């Protein structure tokens, strides 16, 4: 056990890892006392190439985890910091030790770049999901009533106000536009499509 | 090598790219190291035993320690980190010590034959200096 325990600090002492060659570094550690201390040796490399093979992405793991918490305190640590620069998130965020562990200051801007295009676009794409979906709601409500050309939205108001999908449009004047709109399963769409391409070209060539 | 293919590298790169970096160092400071002082042969011996060394690299972590993909042993090769002649001419018996492709380039030589390096030293004289002209090495043999 102790020969072994010699052999993980001779391994682990003169600048060696599981990315240094054995017999690169066999000229570096044969003089060590503690390597005197065939199958042995190799088997104790070859524990110690797994364990570290393994703890080596669990250091990148680690390291990937603390990118993503420096973005999150140059992120959170505000109102969502969405337009503050640089020298506005820094002067406000320069003392916790989440971004005291980073050792370059580049990778925080970058990675802060990054990712705020990123929470940019997802934001825009999540808000115009929430419309979407509040759209199709409000469509819904108002096809609740028999409403044609002849329907009005004076009844519209009156009878489709209290529900909830009505509630999510924040405008009327938003929501009369739709009921305007709306008053005036796929594969029949497909074919309607390839309908609009005949009318398309019938109506080019015969202008021509 | 800054300059490489466009994409990133495959899985379990980062684990091998410290070592690589100080290769590539030794490889630069060996490329503008002055020649004064030296012979003609002798600025070139650096490079060689450095692309030597530089190839056991990525040889010792494929076959000795399995400790790359595939894949990432095939970029290590695109990259010109490893040499894929040398690494197939080790795989031969015999060869396994092998410092340079020029030391077995048959006519290189004025008869067709090797480098004096590749002379076993079972057969070699005992105790004659061994210094080879192409790479400069002790004797490449078994």
């Amino acid at each position: 056990e102790a020969r072994m325990k010699q052999f993980k600090d001779m391994l682990l002492e003169r600048g060696v890892s599981a990315f240094s060659t054995w017999e690169k570094e066999l000229h570096k550690i044969v003089f060590d006392p503690r390597y005197l201390l065939p199958k042995e040796r190799k088997q104790v490399f070859d524990q110690y190439v797994k364990t570290r093979a393994e703890e080596e992405r669990r250091e990148k793991k680690n390291k990937i985890m603390q990118a993503k918490e420096d973005f999150k305190k140059m992120m959170e640590e505000a109102k969502f910091n969405p337009r503050a620069t640089f020298s506005e998130f820094a002067a406000k965020h320069a003392k916790d030790s989440r971004f005291k562990a980073i050792e370059k200051m580049k990778d925080r801007e970058a990675l802060f770049n990054e990712f705020v295009a990123a929470a940019r676009k997802k934001e825009k794409e999540d808000s115009k999901t929430r419309g979407e979906k509040i759209k199709s709601d409000f469509f819904e409500l108002l096809s609740n009533h028999h409403l044609d050309s002849q329907s009005r939205w004076s009844k519209v108001k009156d009878k489709v106000e209290s529900d909830p999908r009505y509630k999510a449009v924040d405008s009327s004047s938003m929501r009369e536009d739709l009921f305007k709109q709306y008053i005036e399963e796929k594969e029949l769409e497909r074919q309607a499509r390839i309908e609009a391409s005949l009318r398309e070209r019938e109506r080019e060539v015969q202008k021509a | 090598k800054v300059k490489r293919s466009r994409k990133a590298p495959p899985d379990g790169w980062e684990l091998i790219e410290p070592t690589l970096d100080e290769l590539d160092q030794k490889m630069r400071e060996a490329e503008t190291e002055p020649h004064e002082g030296k012979r003609k042969v002798e600025s070139l011996w650096p490079i060689f035993r450095i692309h030597h060394q530089k190839t056991r690299y990525i040889f010792d972590l494929f076959y000795k320690r399995k400790a790359i993909s595939r894949e990432l042993y095939e970029y290590c090769i695109k990259e010109g980190y490893a040499d894929k002649n040398l690494i197939a001419k080790w795989k031969k018996q015999g060869y396994e010590n092998l410092c340079c492709l020029r030391c077995i380039q048959t006519r290189d030589t004025n008869f067709g034959t090797n480098c004096i390096c590749r002379v076993p030293k079972s057969k070699l004289e005992v105790g004659r200096i061994i210094e080879c002209t192409h790479c400069g090495c002790r004797g490449c043999s078994g």
